[PDB]
């Protein structure tokens, strides 16, 4: 079967920059190629059909070129809402297949996160388990370090993180860290702190609360 | 114009049959200009073309799924369905129903439905508030311990969208999923949690 | 000799396709004045007007047709017949009228193993699309530039049988064939030779 290989697998560029991604077919597929855009949490959207034709309703900054084996997809002026994974797809002969996809993200100015810590609810405490959540809101770059401290004791191995996809407006990220403790262990200690380390912070920021207070 | 939407169970036990139905609205399925297509997406397999069916009855299947594949049309109700038997964990994916124009493009897609192949049982979520311990403030909900994916979260029945962050779910060491949704706020705030695999709807008011 | 109309004109007015009832009007016909439509009604039947499926041996009526002024649109073919030998002596498709104003020849989702258009020598205007034929071979061999009469006529051989799949069953052009392609395995199926 025809193998569709895209290059690069991921990239980041500034707003207004010219972005070019490659799709390479293992066989000559004439112009039987389509380009799709998949924004976070959405189904793929057709942008370019027959290698070179712009689908109606698609902004004019998107274009495609190529025939045979090598094809190129181009964004003339990268915009923040273009954060997506871009796929190429052939329909030369059976079966049809997609490329691996190219992830496109925005490079913007450094933005420091807003930190919030949430104590576990009394509703959950009755169930025998306690979850402590830390929120890192609207920051760039994506790299961030969250450190849990329970009475100055560094916590490790009992927390999970989750990070949103890049925002389609301000190009920021958001991160949530959940510290999971048993009810009995949660009652033993008083101070619960969330220390975050980020490039946009001159020194690490700590948000904390006292249990019961 | 024309819209497609998927329907079917989000949890299928292993070695059983996966059944999905796509309902075409704003148009008919009895046109010679379109291939009624099924496409799935998963990590490790990426976007994968499952197959299609023409209104003449002719079908084309991906040979990787052919032995277990069946696609049919019901022009009466303007629908076409998908049947995948003897499923394993390798069939867990997001399944789209797609209109493939004969010219050569997947020009109309459905929103997509999550299908998880697992012998585990369905469990509804517990929703806990996220409130500070007594200038931008933040509040939210914690959708804890559910299976399988997904869970839909909205605030004030969709009226509140500005400043909302619903994080991707994480898989805990218990095999259950958990996520949280937050809102930043400078008035009642209610998160609307929906877990269709367990028919669980929750309206949690946070204060 | 004499000519007959296409689907939607003349004896086939207010009709959508060639069914088992209007095929009798193609007897002793040598030229089609318009487009003919071969839709899935022709072989699955019609429950509304009680039209039984057109017999696969009855398609030989169209063997006398060699000229089509409009477009040839095929979306159904008998599972018994492995080629389009019903149009074995078809020689020219003018394509004055085109499907959606674009296509003059369309072969969509058939089980045929070959096209078998041994006599086709010219397609004056319109694009050629051949999609969804899992068993079709000899398609990518045809040099369609020899048939086109207008610059810009495209060929869409898409969603069809693989190149190696036809080469695995020995369903390629004969050794005596010219590099321009063929409509089948036989030495007579060649479009040209030396």
């Amino acid at each position: 079967d025809i193998q569709m290989t895209q290059s690069p697998s991921s990239l980041s560029a500034s707003v207004g920059d010219r972005v070019t991604i490659t799709c390479q077919a293992s066989q000559d597929i004439s112009n039987y190629l389509n380009w799709y855009q998949q924004k976070p949490g959405k189904a793929p959207k057709l942008l370019i059909y027959d290698a070179s034709n712009l689908e109606t309703g698609v902004p004019s900054r998107f274009s495609g070129s190529g025939s045979g084996t090598d094809f190129t997809f181009t964004i003339s002026s990268l915009q923040p809402e273009d954060i997506a994974t871009y796929f190429c797809q052939h329909f030369d002969h059976l079966p049809l297949a997609f490329g691996g996809g190219t992830k496109v993200e925005i490079k913007r100015t450094v933005a420091a996160p807003s930190v919030f810590i949430f104590p576990p609810s009394d509703e959950q405490l009755k169930s025998g388990t306690a979850s402590v959540v830390c929120l890192l809101n609207n920051f760039y770059p994506r790299e961030a370090k969250v450190q849990w401290k329970v009475d100055n004791a560094l916590q490790s191995g009992n927390s999970q993180e989750s990070v949103t996809e890049q925002d389609s407006k301000d190009s920021t990220y958001s991160l949530s860290s959940t510290l999971t403790l048993s009810k009995a262990d949660y009652e033993k200690h008083k101070v619960y702190a969330c220390e975050v380390t980020h490039q946009g912070l001159s020194s690490p920021v700590t948000k904390s609360f006292n249990r019961g207070e | 114009q024309v819209q497609l939407q998927e329907s079917g169970p989000g949890l299928v036990k292993p070695s059983e049959t996966l059944s999905l139905t796509c309902t075409v609205s704003g148009g008919s399925v009895s046109s010679g200009d379109y291939y009624w297509t099924w496409i799935r997406q998963s990590p490790g397999k990426g976007l994968e073309w499952i197959g299609h069916i023409y209104y003449s009855g002719n079908t084309n299947y991906n040979p990787s799924l052919k032995s277990r594949l069946t696609i049919s049309i019901d022009t009466s109700k303007t629908q076409f369905s998908l049947k995948l038997s003897s499923v394993t964990a390798a069939d867990t994916a997001i399944y789209y129903c797609v209109r493939d124009r004969v010219t050569g493009a997947f020009d109309i897609w459905g929103q997509g439905t999550m299908v998880t192949v697992s012998s585990a049982s369905t469990k509804g979520p517990s929703v806990f508030p996220l409130a500070p311990c007594s200038s931008t403030a933040a509040l939210g909900c914690l959708v804890k311990d559910y299976f399988p994916e997904p869970v839909t979260v909205s605030w004030n029945s969709g009226a509140l969208t500005s400043g909302v962050h619903t994080f991707p779910a994480v898989l805990q060491s218990s095999g259950l999923y958990s996520l949280s949704s937050v809102v930043t706020v400078p008035q009642t705030y209610t998160c609307n949690v929906d877990h269709k695999p367990s028919n669980t709807k929750v309206d949690k008011t946070v204060e | 000799k004499k000519v007959c109309n296409g689907i939607g004109i003349g004896e086939f007015k207010d009709s959508l396709s060639i069914d088992a009832t209007n095929i009798k009007h193609f007897k002793n016909c040598t030229s089609i004045s318009g487009d003919l439509h071969i839709l899935p009604v022709a072989f699955r039947g019609d429950s509304f007007t009680h039209t039984p499926p057109l017999d696969p041996q009855e398609l030989d009526i169209l063997k006398t047709v060699k000229e089509i002024t409009g477009f040839l649109l095929i979306q159904a073919w008998p599972e018994n017949r492995t080629d389009l030998h019903a149009f074995e002596n078809l020689e020219i498709i003018r394509g004055r009228t085109k499907q959606h104003g674009q296509f003059s020849l369309a072969v969509v989702s058939l089980d045929i193993t070959s096209l078998g258009l041994r006599s086709l020598k010219e397609i004056s205007d319109g694009d050629v699309i051949i999609s969804g034929n899992k068993n079709l071979c000899y398609a990518n061999t045809i040099n369609w530039k020899k048939l086109f009469g207008t610059s810009g006529q495209k060929t869409k051989i898409i969603r069809n049988r693989g190149e190696n799949s036809c080469k695995a069953t020995g369903q390629v052009c004969h050794a005596l064939c010219s590099p321009e392609g063929c409509w089948g395995p036989e030495p007579r199926d060649c479009v040209s030779h030396h």
